[PDB]
Order: C-alpha cells, then sequence, then structure tokens
C-alpha cells in the first residue's frame, strides 16, 4: 500500500 | 356472486360478461347500479374502466342524477392525475351523449361542471370549457344562472391563474368569459366585473385567455356606455374613459403578439372614443354595434 | 417466511414472535421491517410485535422501535402498550437509551397520550446530559407538530432552552423555535451575542438554519446601511459569519451568501460572488439551484458577476434546464465592453443538436440585441441568415426574433419581409406564419405587388390554417381592404364569409368587429371613418425583460422564489424599519 | 423539514419505502413518472417539482433517483445536501449506491436512515460517529454475530460526539501508524475549433486516508501558497490559523477524507496537457464520409498520458460508421449514435489516432455542425497546478507515521469544439 | 394452445423457456424482453389477464402471469383458452413442483432446470396440457427418476 507515495 | 367475489380476475371477467349483457337487456342489469358503483373503490384500474363502461350504458333519464353524484364522490376521493382525467372524460363523454339526452336539469349541471372546474391540474380544462361554451349556447333558458356562475369564476380566476398551462384550468376563463361577455345583459354587477378583468393579474394569463379577456371587455365597455348615455350619466362616461384610459397601457406590452395587437387597437379607439365624447358624441351605440351584428 | 401463502407466513411469523427463542425473534423481526419496507400491509402483525416491546435483546429493540413508529398511528388502542416501556426507559442511567426513548416516546401520535409527553418534554428540559437536551428539542417540535394547544408551554421551555451554553443543542433549539413560534422576536434577544459567538462552532445543518433565523431577525432589528455607522452588533454578525464562505457544506455558503445580499452593506457585498460561483464545480443538481439564484441575483447587480463572464459558458454535455440558466445568466450579464465574444458564442451556440436550446438561444440573440441597440444590424444580419437554415424550428424561432426586431426598429427593410413571403411557402409553424403575415400587414404599403398573392394564396388555405393565423388571415384582409379595396374588396367578403361560419367564436367576435368597422353600412359613423387610422396606428416596442425581476419579493435562497410561489410556510421578508429599535434590548 | 424518502430506479419501480412523519400516499410518485416522461432523458429531471399537496426534491446519481418529500418550506440547498449526503453513507458502507446493493441489505439500510433523519431534522451526520452507532457489514461481524448474539447496534454515545472535536471519535489505535494525502487536479477546459484556449480551469482537492493513533494534530504546509486561492476547509481545520499563518493545522478524523479543494487562479495560463487533430466530412445528402481524429499531446511537461478515453455523440445523421484505432479500443453503438474510443496511452514514437469512413442516411442533410470532442485522460506523478507541500509535522504524540504524499492529475470536463 | 412458456427474474434474466410454436431464436428473445416489459412493469394488484403480445403473432393471444417476490411466471397461450382454467394449471404446476423439489426455489431453476423441464413436460407438450393430476404426475416423476436411478 505504502508504494507510489512519495515521500514526505 | 363472481363480482362480491375478491378474486380481481374473475371479478373482471364477470363485469366483461355483465357488459355483453348489457348490449342487450340492460332492464335487468340496471339491477346492478349500486353495485357497479361500489365496484369502482377496488384497486385495479381496468375494472374502474369497466365499471364506467357499465355506468355509462346503464344511465337513462331516471338515473343519471344519481350516478353523477357518485361519480363526483369518487373523483373528488379519487387520486391520480391520469385517473382523475379518465374519470372526468367518462362523466363528460356520459352526460353529454345524444345532445345531454338524458338532462332535463341544466343548471344543476351547470353546477357540477363549475364544481367539476375545481379539479386542479385537470389536463382537459379545454373540454371542460367547450362543455360550459355548449351548454350556455344551446340552453338559452338559464342563462342567467350561467352568467352569474361564470361571473363568480371570473372572481375565482385570481386562484384559478396559478395553473396556466394548455389546455388545463385556465380555458375556464375563456369559456366564462366568453359567455359573460356575450350575455352580458344579465350582469347584475357590472363594473366589478370590468375591474376584475381589469386586474394586473391578467398580465400572467396565456395569450389567448388574454386575447377573449380584451374583446368581451371592450364589449362590456360597449354595454357600459351604452348604459351611461341612455341614462345621461356623462360624468359616468368619463370615468369608464378614464378607466379605458389607464389599463390599455399595460395591456399593449404583452408577450404575446396578438393580444398586444388588439390592445392597441383598442387603446386607439379608447382615444377616439374620448375625443369624440369631449365634444359630446353618443358613442356607445357605434361602439355597441361593433358587438351586436352576431348572437349565435 | 418462504415460497407459500402470505397468510401463512404472517401466521408463522406469529409464532416466531411468540417463542421465547432470540434467534427467531431476530429473524421474524428483520422480515417484518423488510415488509415494512416494501410498502406490504403489516399492520395485522401489530399485537404479535408489541409484546416484545420490553426485550433486553438491543437490536430486536432498534427493530421494534422501528415497527411501533410505522404503525402507531393506525392502531391507536393497540400502540398504548408500549408507553410504559418507555417511560421506564425514560430514567435509565444510560443516557443513550434515554435519548432512543425520548425519540420513539415523541413519535408516537395517539392521541390519548398527550399528557405524558408533555410530562416528558418537561422532565428532559433539564437532563443534564446534552445528547438527551438535543433529543428534546426535537421532541418539543414533534410535541407542536402532534398537539397546537399546548404552544404556550412550548414556547415557555423554548425560552428554557436557549439560555443553554452546550455548542451541540443550541442549533437544534433554533430550529425548534422556527418551527412552534416564528414571530417571537422578543426572546432570542438577549441570545444574539452568544449565538453569534458560537456559530463557527455549532454544527453544519444547525448552521444553516441559525444563519436564516439571523437574517430573519436581523432584518428586522436593524437599519438597511445602503453618515450610517454600523451596529457595532451588526458588524458582529458580517464579521462572525465571514469566515465561513469558505466552507465545504454548500448550504452554510448559501446561507452566508443570503445573509450577505440581504444585510452586508452593497460596497462590501461583492465578495459572495467569489464563492457563489465556486459552488458551481460541485454536482449538477447544486448547479441547478445555484445557477437559478445566481440568475435570480443578476438582474440587480450587474457588476458583481462582470469578472467572471466566461465561466458561465454552455457546453454540450449540460442538460436542457442548465442550458437554459445558463443561457439567462448569460444573457443579463451582457453589456457593450464584452458583446463581440458574446455573440460569437452564441453563433456557435446556435448550430446546437439540442433544438430547444437553439430556439432558446435565438431568443437570447434576440433579447440582446434590443439590450444594446449598437450591434442590431449586425444582429439582423445574422439572425436572417439563420433563415438559410433547413430547419423548421430554427427558421420559426428566427421569424419571431425578426418580427421582434422588426418592432424595435420599423426601418426600410422591405427585402426582409420579401424574404420572409418567399419562406411562406415552406413555413409550417402557426405561430411563425401568422408571424410574418403580420409582418406583411405591418408595411403592406411598402410592398403592395405582393401582398394581393399571400392573400389569395391565404384566402384558398384558411379553413385548414390555424385559429391564431386565421385570426392574422383576419387583420391582413382589414388592412388591404382598408388600402386597396378596388382590388382587393372579393378577397376579402370571401375571407368574410369564412369567418361568419367558423366554429371559433372568438374568430366570428373578431370577424363581427372586423366587418362592422371597415365595411361602409347603414351606421356607417365618425368610428368607422377612423378605420384607416385604427389598423395602421404606430405601437410600442416589446419589452424582453427578464422573468427573475418578479423574483425580488421572495427571498434568495428559500423554495418560494425557486417554484415562484409563495410556498406554504413561507415568511413574508420585512422592509427596512425607519429606525432602530431600542439597542438595549440587545445587551 | 423531510416527511419521507422514496428510493426509485429509472425502470420506474419504487424499491425502499421510507416514512418519518406521516404515511405519504405512493400515489405521489405518479407525478414524479410524469414529469420524468415529459423530459428528453433521465438526466433532464427538475430537482423542485410542484403537486397539488406535496413538493418533491430530487437527487440524480448512480442511476438511482432519491424523491424526497416536503410540506413546509425548507431552503433547498439543506434537501439536495443531505440526500446527497444519505447517497455518499451508501457509498462509504456499500462501496456503492446501487438498487442491488440496496434491496440486499434491506435492514442495515432502514436502520442506517432511522439514525440519520429524525422527524425531517438532521440528528447524525459526521461519517465517523455513524460508523460507530451502526457497524459497517463486515462478514466476519456478521458471523461473529449470529456465534455469540453481538449487535450491529452499539449501546454507548461515542465520546467524540460529547467532545470538542465532534468528527472523530476518541482512543482509537492501530499498530499501523500511517496517514496518506492525496491532492487531485482537473483541468477544467473548452477548445474550440481552431485549437485555441476558450476558457480553462484547474480544479484542485486534497484527500486524505489518515490511519494515525490517539489524538494527532497533523500540520500541511506548501512551498508556493500563493497559487491557492478560494481554497476550501473542512470543519476540521482552524480557519484563524490559515488566515493567519497560511498553515494547515488540523485533527484529520478516521477513515477516508476529503481534506480541503482549491481552483487555480486565472491570472496563470493553465497548460492544457494535450491536443488534437481532428476532421469529419459531412456532404449533404450522401450516403457516406469520412472521419479523422488525431490525438496529441501539446505540454506533457515530460510526462505519460495514460487512461485516453475519446467519446462522440454522432447526430441522426450517422447509421454506421467504418474505422480502424491505432490503438486502443473502437466501439460504436448505432442506437444512441455514440462515438466511443478507448484510446489508452500515447507513445511519442507514434502518435495515436483514428480514422476512416463514416456511413451516413442517404438522403439525410448534412448536420449542421460537427459534435464537439471529450476526452478523458490521466497523469501520474505531476499536478499541472504545480503545487507543492512543505512539511507535515505532528504535535501530541510520539510515534513517527510513515509519510507519504502524492501529485496525480485526472482529465476535467475538457471538451474540444469542432 | 400454450404457445410458450416463459419463466424469469425481476431484471428480466431467464430462469425457464420453452416454446411450442415455431419461432426463431431472436424471436424468441425478442417475445422475452416483449413480455418482460409486458408483465413485470404491472403492479401486484392488476388482473392477472392480459392482453397477447404482438412478436407472437397476434394480440389475439393471452399473457398468463403469476409473480411473488423477484420471480414471474407467464404461459404464452392463444385466445381460445380458458384463463382462469391456465391459472388453475399453474397453481397446480407449482404445486407439483414443491411435491418434486421439497419446497422449489430459485436455486433449483438455476442448477436443476433439467428436472423442472421435466416436470413441466410431464405437465404440457407442444401447447397440450398432459395431466391434471397432480399426485399422478408426481408419480410417474418419481418413477422416470427411479428408472435413472436404477440404471
Amino acid at each position: 500500500s505504502h508504494a507510489g507515495y512519495q515521500t514526505i | 356472486i363472481l363480482i362480491e367475489d375478491s378474486d380481481q380476475n374473475l371479478k373482471y371477467l364477470g363485469l366483461l360478461a355483465m357488459s355483453k349483457i348489457l348490449k342487450t337487456h340492460p332492464k335487468s342489469v340496471q339491477s346492478h347500479k349500486d353495485l357497479i358503483l361500489q365496484c369502482l373503490d377496488d384497486k385495479d384500474e381496468s375494472i374502474r374502466l369497466r365499471a364506467l363502461d357499465l355506468l355509462y350504458g346503464m344511465v337513462s333519464k331516471k338515473n343519471l342524477m344519481e350516478i353523477v353524484k357518485k361519480l363526483m364522490t369518487h373523483v373528488d376521493k379519487a387520486e391520480g392525475t391520469t385517473y382523475r382525467d379518465e374519470l372526468l372524460t367518462k362523466i363528460i363523454d356520459i352526460c353529454s351523449q345524444s345532445n345531454y339526452q338524458y338532462i332535463t336539469n341544466f343548471e344543476w349541471y351547470i353546477s357540477i361542471l363549475v364544481e367539476l372546474t375545481r379539479l386542479e391540474g385537470t389536463r382537459h380544462g379545454h373540454l371542460i370549457a367547450a362543455q360550459m361554451l355548449d351548454v350556455a349556447i344551446r340552453v338559452k333558458a338559464i342563462r342567467k344562472f350561467a352568467v352569474s356562475q361564470m361571473s363568480a369564476l371570473l372572481d375565482s380566476a385570481h386562484l384559478l391563474a396559478s395553473s396556466t398551462q394548455r389546455n388545463g384550468i385556465c380555458e375556464v376563463l375563456y369559456a366564462a368569459a366568453w359567455i359573460c361577455g356575450e350575455f352580458s345583459e344579465h350582469l347584475q354587477e357590472p363594473h366589478h366585473t370590468l375591474e376584475a378583468m381589469l386586474r394586473p393579474r391578467v398580465t400572467t394569463l396565456p395569450g389567448h385567455i388574454q386575447a377573449v379577456y380584451v374583446q368581451n371587455v371592450v364589449k362590456l365597455y360597449a354595454s357600459i356606455l351604452q348604459q351611461k348615455e341612455q341614462a345621461g350619466e356623462a360624468e359616468g362616461a368619463q370615468a369608464v374613459t378614464q378607466l379605458m384610459v389607464d389599463r390599455l397601457p399595460q395591456f399593449v406590452q404583452s408577450a404575446d403578439l396578438e393580444v398586444q395587437e388588439r390592445a392597441s387597437c383598442i387603446l386607439q379607439l379608447v382615444k377616439h372614443i374620448q375625443k369624440l365624447q369631449a365634444k359630446d358624441v353618443p358613442v356607445a351605440e357605434e361602439v355597441s354595434a361593433l358587438f351586436a351584428g352576431e348572437l349565435n | 417466511g418462504l415460497f407459500s401463502s402470505d397468510l401463512k407466513k404472517n401466521e408463522d411469523l406469529k409464532q416466531m414472535l411468540e417463542s421465547n427463542k432470540d434467534s427467531a425473534k431476530l429473524d421474524a423481526m428483520k422480515r417484518i421491517v423488510g415488509m415494512i419496507a416494501k410498502g406490504k400491509n403489516a399492520s395485522e402483525l401489530f399485537p404479535a410485535v408489541v409484546k416484545n416491546v420490553a426485550s433486553k435483546n438491543i437490536e430486536i429493540k432498534k427493530l421494534v422501535y422501528v415497527y411501533l413508529v410505522r404503525y402507531a398511528e393506525e392502531q391507536q388502542d393497540l400502540a398504548l402498550l408500549s408507553i410504559s416501556t418507555f417511560q421506564r426507559a425514560l430514567k435509565d442511567p444510560n443516557q443513550l437509551i434515554r435519548a432512543s426513548a425520548l425519540r420513539v416516546l415523541s413519535s408516537i401520535r395517539v392521541p390519548i397520550i398527550v399528557p405524558i409527553m408533555m410530562l416528558a418534554i418537561k422532565e428532559a428540559s433539564a437532563d443534564l446530559s446534552p445528547y438527551v437536551r438535543k433529543n428534546a428539542a426535537h421532541a418539543i417540535q414533534k410535541l407542536y407538530s402532534l398537539d397546537p394547544e399546548q404552544k404556550e408551554m412550548l414556547i415557555e421551555v423554548i425560552e428554557k432552552l436557549l439560555k443553554d451554553k452546550s455548542t451541540l443543542v443550541a442549533g437544534s433549539v433554533v430550529m425548534a423555535f422556527e418551527e412552534v413560534c416564528p414571530d417571537r422576536i422578543d426572546l432570542i434577544h438577549k441570545n444574539y451575542r452568544k449565538l453569534c459567538n458560537l456559530l463557527v462552532d455549532v454544527e453544519e445543518w444547525g448552521q444553516v438554519v441559525i444563519i436564516h433565523m439571523l437574517t430573519r431577525y436581523a432584518r428586522t432589528q436593524f437599519v438597511s446601511p445602503w453618515p450610517y455607522t454600523m451596529d457595532p452588533d451588526h458588524r458582529l454578525l458580517i464579521r462572525n459569519t465571514k469566515p465561513l464562505l469558505q466552507s465545504r457544506n454548500a448550504a452554510v455558503v448559501m446561507a452566508v451568501a443570503q445573509l450577505y445580499w440581504h444585510i452586508s452593506p452593497k460596497s462590501e457585498a461583492g465578495i459572495i460572488s467569489k464563492s457563489l460561483v465556486r459552488l458551481l464545480r460541485s454536482n449538477r443538481e447544486v448547479q441547478y439551484i445555484v445557477l437559478q439564484n445566481i440568475a435570480t441575483m443578476s438582474i440587480q447587480r450587474k457588476g458583481m458577476f462582470e469578472p467572471y463572464l466566461k465561466s458561465f459558458y454552455v457546453r454540450s454535455t449540460d442538460p436542457t434546464m442548465i442550458k437554459t440558466l445558463k443561457l439567462e445568466i448569460l444573457t443579463n450579464l451582457a453589456n457593450e465592453a464584452n458583446i463581440s465574444t458574446l455573440l460569437r458564442e452564441f453563433q456557435t451556440y446556435v448550430k446546437s443538436q439540442d433544438k430547444q436550446f437553439a430556439a432558446a438561444t435565438i431568443q437570447t440573440i434576440g433579447r440582446c440585441a434590443t439590450n444594446i441597440l449598437e450591434v442590431t444590424d449586425t444582429c439582423l444580419n445574422g439572425l436572417v441568415c439563420l433563415l438559410s437554415n433547413r430547419d423548421e424550428i430554427v427558421v420559426a424561432e428566427s421569424v419571431v426574433v425578426i418580427k421582434k426586431l422588426l418592432q424595435m426598429q420599423p426601418a426600410q427593410h422591405g427585402e426582409i419581409i420579401k424574404h420572409m413571403a418567399k419562406l411562406l411557402d415552406s413555413i409550417t409553424v402557426p405561430v411563425a406564419r401568422a408571424s410574418i403575415l403580420w409582418l406583411i400587414g405591418e408595411n403592406c404599403e411598402r410592398v403592395p405587388k405582393i401582398a394581393p398573392d399571400v392573400l389569395r394564396k391565404m384566402a384558398k388555405s384558411f379553413t385548414s390554417e390555424d385559429d391564431l393565423v386565421k385570426l392574422q388571415i383576419l387583420n391582413l384582409g382589414a388592412k388591404l381592404y382598408l388600402t386597396n379595396s378596388k382590388q382587393t374588396k372579393l378577397l376579402t367578403q370571401y375571407i368574410l364569409n369564412l369567418g361568419k361560419y367558423d366554429q371559433n367564436y372568438d374568430i366570428r367576435d373578431r370577424t363581427r368587429f372586423i366587418r362592422q368597422l371597415i365595411v361602409p353600412n347603414v351606421k356607417s359613423g365618425a368610428l368607422s371613418k377612423y378605420a384607416k387610422k385604427i389598423f395602421l396606428a404606430q405601437k410600442p416596442a416589446p419589452l424582453l425583460e427578464s422573468p427573475f425581476k418578479d423574483r425580488d419579493h421572495f427571498q434568495l435562497g428559500t423554495l418560494s422564489h425557486t417554484l415562484n410561489i409563495k410556498a406554504t410556510g413561507y415568511l413574508e421578508l420585512s422592509n427596512w424599519p425607519e429606525v432602530a429599535p431600542d439597542p438595549s434590548v440587545r445587551n | 423539514m423531510i416527511h419521507s424518502l422514496f428510493l426509485i430506479n429509472c425502470s420506474g419501480d419504487i424499491f425502499l419505502e421510507k416514512h418519518w412523519k406521516s404515511v405519504v400516499s405512493q400515489s405521489v410518485c405518479d407525478y414524479f413518472f410524469e414529469a420524468q416522461e415529459k423530459a428528453a432523458d433521465v438526466e433532464n429531471v427538475p430537482p423542485v417539482i410542484s403537486t397539488p399537496h406535496h413538493y418533491l426534491i430530487s437527487i440524480y446519481r448512480d442511476k438511482l433517483f432519491f424523491v424526497s418529500v416536503i410540506q413546509t418550506e425548507v431552503p433547498p440547498l439543506f434537501v439536495i445536501e443531505f440526500l446527497h449526503r444519505v447517497a455518499d453513507t451508501f457509498q462509504d458502507y456499500f462501496g456503492e449506491c446501487s438498487e442491488a446493493a440496496i434491496k440486499d441489505n434491506v435492514v442495515i439500510v432502514y436502520e442506517l436512515l432511522e439514525e440519520m433523519l429524525d422527524n425531517g431534522f438532521p440528528l447524525a451526520t459526521e461519517s465517523n460517529i455513524l460508523k460507530e452507532l451502526i457497524k459497517p457489514p463486515t462478514i466476519l461481524r456478521s458471523v461473529v454475530n449470529s456465534i455469540t448474539g453481538s449487535s450491529n447496534v452499539g449501546d454507548t454515545l461515542p465520546t467524540g460526539q460529547l467532545s470538542n472535536i465532534p468528527w472523530r471519535r476518541a482512543g482509537v489505535k492501530y499498530t499501523n501508524n500511517e496517514a496518506y494525502f492525496d491532492v487531485v487536479e482537473e483541468i477544467d477546459a473548452i477548445i474550440d475549433k481552431s485549437g485555441s484556449t476558450v476558457f480553462a480551469e484547474i480544479q484542485g482537492v486534497i484527500d486524505a486516508c489518515i490511519k494515525l493513533s490517539g489524538m494527532p494534530d497533523l500540520s500541511l504546509s506548501f512551498m508556493n501558497p500563493r497559487l491557492l486561492d478560494d481554497v476550501s476547509f473542512h470543519p476540521c481545520i482552524r480557519f484563524k490559523r490559515w488566515e493567519s499563518e497560511r498553515v494547515l493545522s488540523f485533527i484529520p478524523p478516521d477513515g477516508n477524507f476529503r481534506l480541503i479543494s482549491y481552483r487555480v487562479s486565472s491570472q496563470n495560463l493553465v497548460a492544457i496537457p494535450v491536443y488534437v487533430k481532428h476532421s469529419i466530412s459531412f456532404k449533404e445528402n450522401s450516403s457516406c464520409g469520412r472521419f479523422d481524429i488525431t490525438i496529441g499531446p501539446k505540454q506533457n511537461m515530460g510526462k505519460t498520458i495514460e487512461g485516453i478515453t475519446v467519446t462522440v455523440h454522432m447526430p441522426k445523421v450517422v447509421l454506421n460508421m467504418n474505422l480502424t484505432p491505432t490503438q486502443g479500443s473502437y466501439t460504436f453503438d448505432p442506437v444512441t449514435k455514440v462515438l466511443t474510443w478507448d484510446v489508452g496511452k500515447i507513445t511519442p514514437q507514434k502518435l495515436p489516432s483514428l480514422k476512416g469512413l463514416v456511413n451516413l442516411q442517404s438522403g439525410a442533410p448534412k448536420p449542421e455542425e460537427n459534435p464537439s470532442l471529450n476526452i478523458q485522460f490521466k497523469i501520474q506523478q505531476l499536478a499541472i497546478s504545480g503545487l507543492k507541500v512543505n512539511r507535515l509535522d505532528m504535535y501530541g504524540e510520539k510515534y513517527k507515521p510513515f509519510k507519504g504524499v502524492k501529485y496525480v492529475t485526472k482529465a476535467g470536463k475538457f471538451q474540444v469544439r469542432t | 394452445m400454450i404457445k410458450a412458456i416463459l419463466i424469469f427474474n425481476n431484471h428480466g434474466k431467464p430462469r425457464l423457456s420453452k416454446f411450442y410454436q415455431p419461432y426463431s431464436e431472436d424471436t424468441q428473445q425478442q417475445i422475452i424482453r416483449e413480455t418482460f416489459h409486458l408483465v413485470s412493469k404491472r403492479d401486484e394488484n392488476v388482473c392477472n389477464f392480459l392482453e397477447g403480445g404482438l412478436l407472437i403473432g397476434g394480440s389475439d393471444n393471452k399473457l398468463i402471469y403469476r409473480h411473488y417476490a423477484t420471480l414471474y411466471f407467464v404461459f404464452c397461450v392463444d385466445s381460445s383458452e380458458s384463463e382462469l382454467g391456465i391459472l388453475d394449471l399453474i397453481q397446480v404446476f407449482v404445486e407439483t413442483l414443491d411435491k418434486c423439489f421439497e419446497n422449489v426455489c430459485e436455486l433449483d431453476l438455476i442448477f436443476h432446470v433439467d428436472k423442472v423441464h421435466n416436470i413441466l413436460a410431464e405437465m404440457v407438450m407442444g401447447g397440450m396440457v398432459l395431466e391434471t393430476n397432480m399426485n399422478e404426475i408426481v408419480t410417474q416423476i418419481d418413477a422416470q427418476n427411479k428408472l435413472e436411478k436404477s440404471e
């Protein structure tokens, strides 16, 4: 689920 | 026995059989009038339609009145715009068959049509207007009562104008207005009819309604000017002339083309009438001659 | 329940309800609720259900509550049975159970239980549990809906409620006030400041009703700002609602918009337009109401939507009414500074597949041409070019707009009427045919050489023409008689005879009027001698005013001006006072 | 306010009947049926319809009609939003609102409608409080209930209802502490026959899927706040701080949640990503013609365009249509004259296009215009608005949750004139 | 006599279709959709005795229908027939279905439509009602089942 999200 | 049963299927079947019987021996079918009336309280619409057909086949001089009264009560308690429209069409056909063959009390029928005019949202209000016109034109005897009731309708126009749809409630105004204008001689209090027709609410009426309004209103003005000049009330004639002066400019701005055309020619005619009456010309005769040319 | 007779199923359900087994109770109640949902008549099963109204199984509780709420109003005597269980539940230490009991006890519409319900609201009045307090406000509205004669007591208890500091009861209490005693402007006077301060904390729907109630009393306590110094309380109202404008609850957006429109001074209100337009991004249904209200605004303040002109352009995927309302707004917003782009977009719009939209657009072009005279020549050019279209509706509507424009400008354009006459052989729509007939009549003296031709064609076609077309034919015959009787009197007599036997009695009255007026006769007096002035009189141009001009007396954002009818229960909106009353009452 | 709610399919059948004040005769739905009949499409239904003794306010969404009944004066926005919210909540509890979804779960939906609306008045409207008053219909919860007699109806008022933050239940814990943010942007645009920019804008909205435990205070800030204007704000935000500090400091609630929405000012030109070459022939009274469309990327900011679909509503003159797609899928329904082409993805090596001949109606004159062109597209890892986040700080808790953000641009109401 | 027998859900999906008058496939599904429109929109208080369709060859025929839950049971038969008698035959056929399937449901029409068709055949062939003794027809159905089980 965490895939595809840019780190912030 | 079958109708008394609860199975709507065999109920409709037996009603069809009774319809077949009525085509040859209604003399006994008439005995089931109350039962077929009770049948109208079911839920199957085709059953009610068949019952209405049975009633239509059953009507004579001796039974029209109570059958009409029961149909009145039903349509009052009925629901559904389409169902109510079908009921109204059926009752109109029943009462109208063979040129109102079973109607001798046409004032009672006119009262029925008056209460039917209160059927809000009916799509056959033009048919109601046609029935009004036919009865009023044909039945010379009760024309005074007809004029009184249609004047009451013209007074209730303030509520009747809530629905200005084609062939709807507004056509009642058409019929009542035409009859009141053409039988103006029966007017007990005419200037109230004038001012009610001079109410600004008429600007919201459908164009054809406004047309019949202005036409029979100038007919009313002819009648009132005739009465004033015959009685010699010149000042009353001046008051009526100013009443014509201050109302037409409202009508000349109407959206309907023909309405504003006729309003404009009426206004210029009123200006000429004022000019002539200024030098004391009894113009009422010439104006009334524009309407006396036809009675039927 | 299974595939069998319904009666046997109802007695089986009687058995399951009667059983002490819990699961059977739940199954039976679920089936009964489902039967309620589909509109099946479950009224025969009331006594069997009512016995379980005290079960300790909570979901069974909720379901039986549903059933009692559904069918109470039929079985008056049977429905009496649950009131004691409700009484006991009203005293439970769990306050949520108290709230549920209060809801149901209010809901039962059995006229006998009026006194116990009255006692119930009075007891719940100070429950010291705020959730029960909110449910109490709803119960107050319920009681007023059931028993009008308790109005004074209900007013007293509501007056008790308004002083509450709890944020989650104020909105519902205000709702109750609006429902029961709308005219008690006296009561809220002390509570104005705290209501304004806590507005930002109240829940959104309570916020909506609160905004409307603030509007109603403000428009009576305060005096129109449009030197005038704003009352600090008025400033408090304006500034406290100002933040709300960016809310996500679009109803709150409209509420604050209405508040500013009827309250905020005209030199400051311009802000609301940005939120109003951003509302359009929302669903289409919200677009209907918001667009209609924007249109209502537009016919007063043209500036307030000027900067956002492009946002209202018609887009093909929009429905019919969306296109219609958008076209009306775009109509209102027009001015000289942008008419070129607007006409270009109109020209693109004209070619639309939605024929009704094309007709409305043509009408809009006509209205805007009447509005801005400096573009009328190009408007006529484009509209006449539109006559080249092959569609019947399009050419007919162009007929109507052309005749309106000629009414505006009766200049030398006989080429237009010649073209119109040539189109007559193709024109079918009654209004358009009658229209071009009327146009011919208005300038018959300018083209007398074609008028008898159309006259005789229409005389031949008379019996098959429309009653409006017949009346126009009558007017044309009268004018052509008064002009060229020596050539046209035979055809005029033919038309007169045709109308003499026409079933339409209105046509008959017009025919007799025309015949008596224009035909010399025994009593052909002075008025008949003025017939040439009568039929040739100059007429004023029409006024193409927007229908939204009639929505000024209805308040914006209420149901009434959306329906253009004084909807039941609407409250008329007060004119501004000459002088503000004693400011102390607000302290 | 609201008396009762009728849930009616586009079919013309009445599925879910509810009542809150008095039994409204089902005959009132006949007026809706007639009004639907007069209109030219299901989409053309009015939202305000007048009957002799009732008012009907309707919503259209997801092939289901929601008609309610009103007898007093109520603000239309109020009713319309309550109905749209019952629709939204149906979506939340069942994925979507369908007649199948309703009829399959009658008891739970009736309980839900009972909880939400009380005597026509709003009682429970927030998502999270409704989640705890009645549980979602989870199958494991169902078997657990059957096993132990456990109930789907709660027995304690959730503490969040009486808390100073009524939008979130208190005391929620998760082992997997994490939170996701979603900034989605739509390109509203009108493009003429000449390919010029008629009117375009960017509609942007922030979504937030939060799986934090405890009572966190999240802070959202942006590199370029000046690009944000006319910004929307949920009750969860502190408007005063945004006005002062230009910072989104807030307490997000549990579950899926739409955080804020925004538009881009017209001052900056909207970067249109996709262009089109287009050509259609309509010879008057000819039996056949030609169709030529070519989809092209104009300003892709160096990013791929994917998920492309082109739909055209052909005029009545069209009977059939002979075309070959360069990719994707070509579909044409002659009954509704709808031209649908699945484009999919654009490769710089070859621009996808659709071309061929159109089988028109012989003897039917050419339509006065070409129907406009609507096109769908999606861009991943790119926000055309150029909005960027600054930081995501947290206060009140001690953990460090997984933090991430996305930037996905999906085509807005993008229509091309021709 | 009986022209066709159609069994379908509330969404028009078939549950049992048998024809007796010759009709092509496409004509068959068109008749099916026609009957679905003519019946499924009827209210539960509407008379079960409806006129026949047009695609079947003439409205002179009749469409006898009875429905429950989401299931519709229509028997396409001609004009000269006993609508009431057809209804009684439908009722006894449903009773036979109950007798043979032990409270038949939609699942049986879905997975056991073969045996349902067998029961219908023992009821009616080619528009001809074979049996009206329900005990006799269930005795035949059990006899055929016994023959199948034996060998």
